[PDB]
Protein backbone atom coordinates (compact mmCIF):
# COMPACT_ATOMS: atom_id res chain seq x y z
CA UNK A 1 0.00 0.00 0.00
CA UNK A 2 2.85 2.65 0.64
CA UNK A 3 4.32 1.32 -2.91
CA UNK A 4 1.05 2.61 -4.60
CA UNK A 5 0.83 5.55 -2.99
CA UNK A 6 4.20 6.55 -3.42
CA UNK A 7 4.03 5.72 -7.37
CA UNK A 8 0.49 7.63 -7.78
CA UNK A 9 2.19 10.70 -5.71
CA UNK A 10 5.19 10.96 -8.40
CA UNK A 11 2.10 11.87 -11.08
CA UNK A 12 1.85 15.28 -8.99
CA UNK A 13 5.69 16.33 -9.40
CA UNK B 1 -2.10 8.55 19.24
CA UNK B 2 -0.58 9.30 15.62
CA UNK B 3 -2.92 7.58 14.09
CA UNK B 4 -5.69 9.89 15.22
CA UNK B 5 -3.35 12.95 14.22
CA UNK B 6 -2.12 11.48 10.77
CA UNK B 7 -5.92 11.47 10.11
CA UNK B 8 -7.18 14.67 11.63
CA UNK B 9 -4.20 16.63 9.36
CA UNK B 10 -5.66 14.71 6.08
CA UNK B 11 -8.95 15.60 6.21
CA UNK B 12 -7.86 19.36 7.22
CA UNK B 13 -6.22 19.34 4.15
CA UNK B 14 -9.14 17.81 2.39
CA UNK B 15 -11.52 20.69 4.05
CA UNK B 16 -9.12 22.85 3.05
CA UNK B 17 -9.01 22.06 -0.97
CA UNK B 18 -13.02 22.05 -0.74
CA UNK B 19 -12.81 25.47 0.33
CA UNK B 20 -10.40 26.92 -2.17
CA UNK B 21 -11.46 24.66 -5.23
CA UNK B 22 -14.13 27.18 -6.44
CA UNK B 23 -12.22 30.04 -6.08
CA UNK B 24 -8.94 28.94 -7.50
CA UNK B 25 -8.65 28.31 -11.30
CA UNK B 26 -7.80 25.08 -12.16
CA UNK B 27 -4.26 25.37 -12.60
CA UNK B 28 -3.81 26.09 -9.28
CA UNK B 29 -4.88 22.85 -7.73
CA UNK B 30 -1.87 20.75 -8.01
CA UNK B 31 -0.51 22.01 -4.80
CA UNK B 32 -3.30 21.57 -2.74
CA UNK B 33 -3.68 17.61 -3.83
CA UNK B 34 0.05 17.35 -3.36
CA UNK B 35 -0.85 18.50 0.18
CA UNK B 36 -3.55 15.73 0.81
CA UNK B 37 -1.72 12.79 -1.13
CA UNK B 38 1.25 13.75 1.27
CA UNK B 39 -1.08 13.62 4.50
CA UNK B 40 -2.12 10.35 3.11
CA UNK B 41 1.45 9.01 2.53
CA UNK B 42 1.97 10.12 6.36
CA UNK B 43 -0.83 8.26 7.40
CA UNK B 44 -0.32 5.08 5.77
CA UNK B 45 3.05 5.11 7.23
CA UNK B 46 1.84 5.09 10.17
CA UNK B 47 -1.17 2.65 10.13
CA UNK B 48 1.67 0.12 8.43
CA UNK B 49 3.77 0.65 11.51
CA UNK B 50 0.66 -0.42 13.83
CA UNK B 51 -0.50 -3.04 12.06
CA UNK B 52 1.83 -5.70 13.82
CA UNK B 53 0.67 -4.62 17.49
CA UNK B 54 -3.02 -5.37 16.54
CA UNK B 55 -4.59 -8.63 16.60
CA UNK B 56 -4.15 -10.75 13.47
CA UNK B 57 -7.72 -11.04 12.85
CA UNK B 58 -7.88 -7.32 12.20
CA UNK B 59 -4.86 -6.64 9.76
CA UNK B 60 -7.00 -7.66 6.69
CA UNK B 61 -10.02 -5.18 7.31
CA UNK B 62 -7.47 -2.65 8.07
CA UNK B 63 -4.96 -3.60 4.82
CA UNK B 64 -8.73 -3.26 2.67
CA UNK B 65 -8.98 0.11 4.32
CA UNK B 66 -5.79 1.23 3.33
CA UNK B 67 -6.08 -0.11 -0.24
CA UNK B 68 -9.41 1.97 -0.19
CA UNK B 69 -7.24 5.37 0.35
CA UNK B 70 -4.96 4.81 -2.06
CA UNK B 71 -7.69 4.07 -4.67
CA UNK B 72 -9.73 7.33 -3.57
CA UNK B 73 -6.41 9.05 -4.54
CA UNK B 74 -6.37 7.65 -7.59
CA UNK B 75 -9.55 9.04 -8.39
CA UNK B 76 -9.18 12.54 -6.94
CA UNK B 77 -5.86 13.13 -9.28
CA UNK B 78 -7.78 11.69 -11.79
CA UNK B 79 -10.69 14.43 -11.39
CA UNK B 80 -8.11 17.21 -10.82
CA UNK B 81 -6.08 16.41 -14.03
CA UNK B 82 -10.06 16.79 -16.04
CA UNK B 83 -10.99 19.93 -14.36
CA UNK B 84 -7.64 21.32 -15.77
CA UNK B 85 -8.31 20.12 -18.92
CA UNK B 86 -11.90 21.70 -19.16
CA UNK B 87 -10.86 25.04 -17.77
CA UNK B 88 -13.20 28.16 -19.65
CA UNK B 89 -15.07 24.86 -21.18
CA UNK B 90 -18.79 24.06 -20.80
CA UNK B 91 -17.44 21.71 -18.07
CA UNK B 92 -15.44 23.62 -15.72
CA UNK B 93 -17.48 23.71 -13.02
CA UNK B 94 -18.74 20.11 -13.59
CA UNK B 95 -15.25 18.81 -13.57
CA UNK B 96 -14.73 21.11 -10.30
CA UNK B 97 -17.91 19.50 -8.53
CA UNK B 98 -16.30 15.91 -9.64
CA UNK B 99 -12.53 16.62 -7.94
CA UNK B 100 -14.72 18.05 -4.54
CA UNK B 101 -16.73 14.68 -4.34
CA UNK B 102 -13.68 12.62 -4.72
CA UNK B 103 -11.58 14.60 -2.23
CA UNK B 104 -14.97 14.39 0.29
CA UNK B 105 -15.11 10.36 -0.35
CA UNK B 106 -10.92 10.35 0.83
CA UNK B 107 -11.91 12.27 3.94
CA UNK B 108 -14.43 9.85 4.46
CA UNK B 109 -12.83 6.80 3.89
CA UNK B 110 -9.91 8.47 6.25
CA UNK B 111 -12.67 8.10 9.23
CA UNK B 112 -13.90 4.56 8.21
CA UNK B 113 -10.23 3.59 8.49
CA UNK B 114 -9.52 5.44 11.66
CA UNK B 115 -13.08 4.07 13.18
CA UNK B 116 -11.71 0.12 11.80
CA UNK B 117 -8.25 0.82 13.64
CA UNK B 118 -9.74 2.29 16.61
CA UNK B 119 -12.15 -0.83 17.33
CA UNK B 120 -8.89 -3.40 16.82
CA UNK B 121 -7.44 -1.49 19.28
CA UNK B 122 -10.30 -1.90 21.41
CA UNK B 123 -10.13 -5.79 20.72
CA UNK B 124 -6.35 -5.34 21.69
CA UNK B 125 -7.48 -4.17 25.38
CA UNK B 126 -8.92 -7.58 25.69
CL1 LIG C 1 -19.18 15.77 -0.76
ZN1 LIG D 1 -3.15 22.63 4.68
Amino acid sequence: NLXELDRLLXELN
Amino acid sequence: DKVYENVTGLVKAVIEMSSKIQPAPPEEYVPMVKEVGLALRTLLATVDETIPLLPASTHREIEMAQKLLNSDLGELINKMKLAQQYVMTSLQQEYKKQMLTAAHALAVDAKNLLDVIDQARLKMLG
